[PDB]
């Protein structure tokens, strides 16, 4: 019933156009994408064990044109395997086209395309920062509730070849074993406190020793030493996260033990940033593809 | 094939921008 290849074809038709051309799918096609993606999310672990080669991407925030550029540089699926670290909606102008293409690719390739949950894949957040207004304007409130039910089943973290830990925000003072993540039940909202909250909200800070209060008002900050101790305890080599705008699209921390990815160029306006995508080959040999602002 | 179930190193063009004073923001 779900004509996936026609949906993807219509979503990719605006490839080659000036940034801003809309794709207006039907309400039933979008609701079909959400429900089928939701059941695929629930059938897969909440802590994904992934394998290289794959390409990792950071925040998109409804910048659909730059998502298509990112796919042009790294190859549209299934030419390359993808892992997104969340924050697909809000702030941008085309959050609907962004999330619909990512959900469709998740359904078309359930074992080579993966999406993690960001703090904006939460009804308490995306109601305010743009996604709800975009759903209400172009569709209805009922479709927004359907997106929420789908967002509550997104996986929380991913581990690539038992060596690269991936989440949207960062570490948590309540994260002692990876089994704690695997036991989180879905569907679930994002709490104001606890492990699930910190994995989507926390940030690294250079001027903090240990754990400190995050000026976002939510979760905590962690220093370069918490990263090194966390990597040594679980025999990991790198933490891969997003959640923060960075000038070059990437930013190292704790001597290349943690990296921050951001894939939305010209995000702040008052601060010009580039977008980056992390490419990892079979030997865990990593590099960066940079998306220069248009 | 499939993705879902070594040491991490970086290529020569990859630079370490940690101590390069790169600006970062948490929101806007
Ligand atoms: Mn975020
Ligand atoms: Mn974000």
């Amino acid at each position: 019933s779900l004509n996936l290849d026609s949906i993807i074809g219509r979503l990719l038709e605006v490839q080659g156009s000036r940034p801003g051309k809309n794709v207006q799918l039907t309400e039933n096609e979008i609701r079909g994408l959400c429900l089928k993606s939701r059941e695929i999310f629930l059938s897969q672990p909440i802590l994904l064990e992934l394998e290289a080669p794959l390409k990792i991407c950071g925040d998109i925030h409804g910048q659909y044109y730059d998502l298509l550029r990112l796919f042009e540089y790294g190859g549209f699926p299934p030419e390359s395997n993808y892992l997104f670290l969340g924050d697909y909606v809000d702030r941008g102008k085309q959050s609907l086209e962004t999330i619909c293409l990512l959900l469709a690719y998740k359904i078309k390739y359930p074992e080579n395309f993966f999406l993690l949950r960001g703090n904006h894949e939460c009804a308490s957040i995306n109601r305010i920062y743009g996604f709800y207004d975009e759903c209400k304007r172009r569709y209805n409130i009922k479709l927004w509730k359907t997106f929420t039910d789908c967002f509550n089943c997104l996986p929380i973290a991913a581990i690539v070849d038992e060596k690269i830990f991936c989440c949207h925000g960062g570490l948590s003072p309540d994260l002692q074993s990876m089994e704690q993540i695997r036991r989180i039940m879905r569907p679930t909202d994002v709490p104001d406190q606890g492990l699930l909250c910190d994995l989507l909200w926390s940030d690294p800070d250079k001027d903090v020793q240990g754990w400190g209060e995050n000026d976002r008002g939510v979760s905590f900050t962690f220093g370069a030493e918490v990263v090194a101790k966390f990597l040594h305890k679980h025999d990991l080599d790198l933490i891969c996260r997003a959640h923060q705008v960075v000038e070059d699209g990437y930013e190292f921390f704790a001597k290349r033990q943690l990296v921050t990815l951001f894939s939305a160029p010209n995000y702040c306006g008052e601060f010009d940033n580039a977008g980056a995508m992390m490419s990892v080959d079979e030997t865990l040999m990593c590099s960066f593809q940079i998306l220069k602002p248009a | 094939s499939l993705t879902i179930k070594k040491k991490v190193e970086w290529t020569s063009d990859t630079v370490d921008n940690e101590h390069m004073g790169r600006r970062s923001s948490k929101c806007c």
